[PDB]
């Protein structure tokens, strides 16, 4: 129908899980369970068309990092998602956006920068301006998200499918 | 009778014959044996329906596990952390949607404990209220099972993940578990409940022989169609007198009433006692034979022969050296057409019987009552570590009887202590059953040697099988089935304890009942096995299940690839360009053709569904008879995650019956080094023999032979490695090129399979060797040469010097493979005696066998058997494998 694999890529504890879970589930989790590849499927129709999207929540524990290149291969939609509230994440996803680019050998590729954990400004260590920095770097469009408000949860997956359709 | 007219067609469509020939068959053993076997039929279908749903699920999907829940050292270490990565795949939606759920779990875990894990990869911290706990608890309770993804193996046991051969495979090549999860309802609701449907035909002075006191007398009367008899009285092949022959009359002229005189004594006649006729011919000396037969003294009612009787004779084989033949087939030939040869047995005047136990062990009071060293006790052992084939001396025959009472503390030189009694003595036979009656149980691969031509005993072959039914796993017993299956001939009657085991097995595990037919149906083109295997399938057939559907549909299936490809031998066959793709595809496209290769499992694997055929693939091929490349399709929902091209090659002309024997040696050498930490990988693929010489050949994909691999002539194999396996996978294709070589190396020398060329051997895009076309073997008229290439590819990427320290250490891994088949001698060479009844033409007498004993240097110690190897390879590779 309409082919659509979206992988979530990011660091650890980052809220990739929580995220994926809330688009489909439309329920916040708060356990931490270590992913190491999960896929999930939900039809849309958001779109201008229908879409067949194949969700896979990727691992963030840096032990699975061989199947990095597996996933990078097949799937035609990315979301390098951190957490606001770590600078380490935000500090290696340029790491998961050149293996991507090296994988495919183009110069770019549909994905959405996603700053994840919102809600905790209590806690925030990387500012707004440092995520827009990092978007015009990358040459991705940036949205902040929260799983645990459900904040552009949709709009952070549709967004990501209307790159794939103007990439051609 | 309704139903049953119904039943008895398509079972004598499985069997190729008419269950009509066997009500009209006058025999008394025939319809004893069809009345009373349907007790092990009963025995089993209420087993298979003792718990409603799950144990005809069992018996359908039995549980393909490996014999041993214990993991090898080397395998163990494959694991991280000594945990597995499996993926547990579910669909959600009703528009077959995928979900995968991978998780991390130890390796010996059950599936009840991998499925509770994938209940956490659906909840994580969901929703449960105070009323909601058996809401949610009942999804912990029996509700799901587990499923290979692509094939239909399930996971219905509660062994260990390890033990599963799909889970330990992908442990070995490196890969990942997919495991489907369904629910219990899902796969229940496919199996009916059958009930037991007997067939109409299922309706309800005799002193002893040790008082008869006599010499035993047979005399012959006549016969039909200068000559001679040769008669014989004999035990297996050991015989009990001297061959008595009668006058040597003139041809035409078939009479000689002459009672024979023979030298045993009538209670001396051993349980097992057989009569062995042969007409031979006087033409310095002639003597040549013609015609043989074979009779045994005792029916299956334990009563002694007596009247008159007309035995049918046979025709000598190819390739007969003694004048009486005694390793017979003990019945006439139903050919009504060959010389028969009427008998007159003595009369005594009463229903002389075999004596039961309690007189056998009575009487062998009556022995006793007629009237240590250590140095000594280390012989036996000795004794006990020789091949069956080493030939056991006169002094060691006395030496293993003076101390029978002694035997039971190594209980392994039974099989030695067996030939060392003197058959035709009625007091040693009865000494030896009470030996045998308490004796200690012994490994089931050391218990088949106690089922073939050399042990007839009944006592004997008793004690066999209840070690069988007591110690042998379902994997072994699936291993060991065609051996099995193949000594049943060896058996005197129809109903036995060997019979019975192997029936009731077969109706209670579908995956040993799946090859139990097909190793019978394989042997229907021979007429002297065509009674007892027909009179067995269809007691297979009778109670076997909801199978028989599935198993008529594959007997239509490849009947109809025999004719087609005897219509491409036999006819046409002028042109191979055209006419080699006019037939062909003309017949693959006709409708009544398609159907029958649609939606049937795989005679080489049941759990393979052969599903569409694609066509454009479909061809014939170029080699000898022209074998038929087939293609189909993997109808599960799973098939991107398992192969999709079931591909098997129909081999007509040749026989395929030397490739299954080699087939199956190469897994269980495999599964040898395997347990003692030799990492060879061994690709011994499926091969099924059908019929008369058709049968199927299992095609793994991306595999290249050697003369598939070239770019003039050069040393192009180390670069098609390269050009594959980039990166650091080099260094791991390099290794599997080196293991698998040396494994097929050490293997085909000690076999003696012909001389391999580039086109018996071929390599996979992953780098693994393995060779094909075992057609001869154990031949004689070095078979794996190390070529060039193979150097240049094992010494790493040395274009000069080949003896490097990769070299150094392959020598290493062929004497740790080689020494260790030796160490297992014993298993391989009555794994070959088992098969002398089957008719192969390398597989005739023990001459063929002891080829083993020579290359395997069993008459040599440990160290002198090293040097042997060493020499011999350095004899094939001039100045190749240097001390
Ligand atoms: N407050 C808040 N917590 C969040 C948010 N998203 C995720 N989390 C929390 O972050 C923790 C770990 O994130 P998880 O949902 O496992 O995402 P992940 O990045 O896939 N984890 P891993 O890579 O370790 O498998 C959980 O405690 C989760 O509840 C969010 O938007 N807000
Ligand atoms: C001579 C022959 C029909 N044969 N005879 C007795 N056993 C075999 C026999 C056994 N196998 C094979 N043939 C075999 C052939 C071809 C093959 O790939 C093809 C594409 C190729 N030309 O590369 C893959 C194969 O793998 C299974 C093992
Ligand atoms: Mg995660």
């Amino acid at each position: 129908q309409e082919k659509y694999r979206l992988v979530v890529v990011g660091g650890g504890g980052v809220g990739k899980s929580a995220l994926t879970i809330q688009f489909i589930a439309s329920y916040f989790v708060t356990d931490y369970d270590p992913t190491i590849e999960d896929s999930y499927t939900k039809q849309c129709v958001i779109d201008d068309r229908a879409a067949r999207l194949d969700i896979l929540d990727t691992a963030g524990q840096e032990e699975f990092g061989a199947m990095r290149e597996q996933y990078m291969r097949t799937g035609e939609g990315f979301l390098l998602v951190f957490s606001v509230t770590d600078r380490g994440s935000f500090e290696e996803i340029y790491k998961f956006q050149r293996q991507i680019l090296r994988v495919k050998d183009r110069d770019e590729f549909p994905m959405i920068l996603i700053g994840n954990k919102a809600d905790l400004d209590h806690q925030r260590q990387v500012t707004q301006e440092e995520g827009q920095q990092l978007a015009r770097q990358l040459k991705v469009t940036y949205m902040e998200a929260s799983a645990k408000i459900r904040m552009n949860v949709d709009q952070a997956f549709h967004e990501l499918v209307r790159v794939i359709r103007k990439f051609q | 009778n309704r139903e049953e007219k119904i039943l008895n067609r398509e079972i004598g469509f499985a069997i190729g014959m008419p269950v009509c020939e066997f009500d009209m068959v006058k025999d008394p053993e025939v319809q004893d044996f069809r009345r009373n076997i349907l007790n092990v039929c009963k025995e089993a279908v209420d087993l298979r329906d003792l718990n409603s749903p799950h144990s005809r699920a069992m018996y359908v999907y039995p549980p393909n596990v490996e014999s041993s829940p214990e993991l090898p050292k080397h395998i163990y270490n494959k694991l991280d952390k000594g945990q597995i990565i499996v993926v547990i795949w579910v669909i959600v939606s009703p528009n077959n949607d995928k979900q995968k759920y991978t998780l991390k779990i130890n390796h010996d875990c059950v599936p009840e404990q991998v499925i509770a894990e994938a209940i956490r990869k659906k909840t994580r911290s969901m929703l449960l209220s105070s009323e909601q706990l058996k809401l949610c608890v009942l999804e912990y309770q029996g509700k799901y099972i587990l499923k290979v993804c692509g094939c239909d193996e399930y996971f219905l046991e509660k062994y260990p993940l390890s033990q599963y051969k799909y889970i330990r495979s992908c442990i070995m090549l490196g890969r990942m578990p997919n495991l489907m999860l369904m629910a219990k309802e899902s796969l229940y609701s496919q199996l009916p409940m059958d009930c037991f449907t007997m067939p109409s035909y299922s309706r309800r002075s005799t002193k002893s022989l040790w008082v008869i006191n006599s010499a035993l007398r047979i005399k012959i009367l006549c016969a039909t169609y200068k000559i001679y008899v040769r008669t014989g009285i004999y035990h297996g092949g050991e015989p009990l007198c001297d061959n008595v022959n009668t006058q040597r009359v003139p041809c035409s002229n078939p009479r000689w009433n002459e009672w024979l005189n023979y030298d045993i004594y009538i209670p001396d006649l051993p349980r097992a006692a057989r009569l062995c006729l042969s007409i031979c011919s006087v033409k310095k000396e002639e003597h040549c034979p013609l015609a043989w037969g074979n009779i045994n003294l005792f029916d299956y009612t334990d009563t002694l022969v007596s009247g008159k009787m007309a035995l049918n004779l046979w025709p000598v084989p190819h390739g007969l050296e003694d004048l009486l033949n005694p390793i017979g087939v003990t019945g006439s030939n139903p050919n009504k057409e060959t010389p028969c040869l009427e008998l007159e047995f003595d009369w005594f005047s009463s229903v002389v019987k075999f004596p039961d136990m309690s007189v056998i062990e009575e009487h062998a009071n009556w022995s006793v009552s007629r009237e240590l060293r250590e140095n000594d006790k280390e012989q036996l052992k000795a004794i006990s570590t020789r091949d069956p084939l080493s030939e056991i001396t006169e002094q060691e025959k006395d030496f293993l009887w003076s101390h029978r009472h002694y035997c039971v503390t190594i209980p392994e030189i039974l099989p030695k202590l067996l030939l060392s009694v003197k058959w035709n003595s009625r007091d040693e036979v009865a000494q030896m059953y009470c030996l045998v009656k308490d004796w200690p149980p012994i490994k089931p691969e050391q218990a088949m040697e106690l089922l073939d031509c050399n042990y007839p005993d009944p006592m004997v072959r008793g004690f066999a099988v209840r070690c069988l039914e007591k110690y042998l796993t379902d994997d072994k017993l699936s291993q060991y089935l065609i051996q099995l299956v193949q000594v049943l001939k060896y058996e005197q009657y129809l109903d036995n304890l060997l019979v019975r085991f192997l029936l009731k097995k077969a109706l209670t595990n579908q995956r040993i009942g799946h090859f139990f037919f097909w190793h019978l149906k394989s042997e229907m083109h021979n007429k002297t096995v065509s009674q007892r295997f027909g009179l067995l399938l269809e007691s297979y057939c009778r109670a076997c299940g909801m199978y028989l559907k599935h198993l008529n549909r594959q007997v239509e299936a490849m009947e109809k690839l025999i004719n087609l490809t005897d219509i491409l031998k036999q006819e046409k066959k002028d042109e191979t360009q055209k006419v080699q793709m006019k037939f062909l595809v003309e017949q693959m496209r006709r409708p009544d053709f398609m159907d029958a290769l649609q939606g049937f499992l795989s005679p080489l694997n049941p759990a393979h569904q052969l599903g569409n055929l694609r066509l454009e693939e479909c061809r014939i091929m170029s080699s000898a008879k022209r074998p038929l490349w087939l293609n189909w399709e993997n109808p599960d929902i799973m098939s991107e995650l398992l192969f999709q091209n079931n591909e098997i090659i129909f081999k007509n002309g040749d026989d395929l019956r030397q490739d299954m024997l080699t087939l199956q040696i190469i897994r269980i050498m495999e599964n040898i080094w395997q347990n003692q930490g030799l990492d060879l990988r061994m690709l011994p693929y499926g091969c099924l023999s059908i019929g008369d010489c058709v049968g199927l050949i299992e095609v793994v994909r991306n595999s290249h032979t050697i003369m598939q691999i070239q770019c003039f002539n050069s040393h192009t194999l180390h670069q098609w490695l390269k050009d594959k396996n980039k990166g650091e996978i080099y260094d791991a294709a390099i290794d599997l090129f080196t293991r698998s070589c040396a494994g097929y190396c050490v293997a085909t020398f000690i076999l003696g399979i012909g001389d391999r060329h580039n086109s018996n051997i071929m390599v996979k895009d992953d780098g693994q060797l393995f060779h094909i076309d075992f057609g001869h073997f154990l031949d004689h008229k070095v078979p794996f040469v190390l070529t060039q290439d193979f150097l240049i590819v094992i010494s790493k990427g040395a274009q000069e010097c080949t003896k490097t320290r990769e070299f150094e250490r392959f020598q290493e891994m062929c004497y740790k493979a080689y020494l260790a088949i030796r160490q297992h001698a014993n298993l391989f060479i009555n794994l070959f005696s088992m098969m002398l009844g089957s008719g192969m033409p390398e597989l005739q007498s023990f001459d063929d066998i002891a080829y083993i004993r020579k290359t395997l240097a069993l008459d040599k110690t440990e160290q002198e058997a090293l040097e042997y190897f060493m020499k011999q390879m350095n004899d094939a590779h001039h100045g190749g494998w240097t001390t």
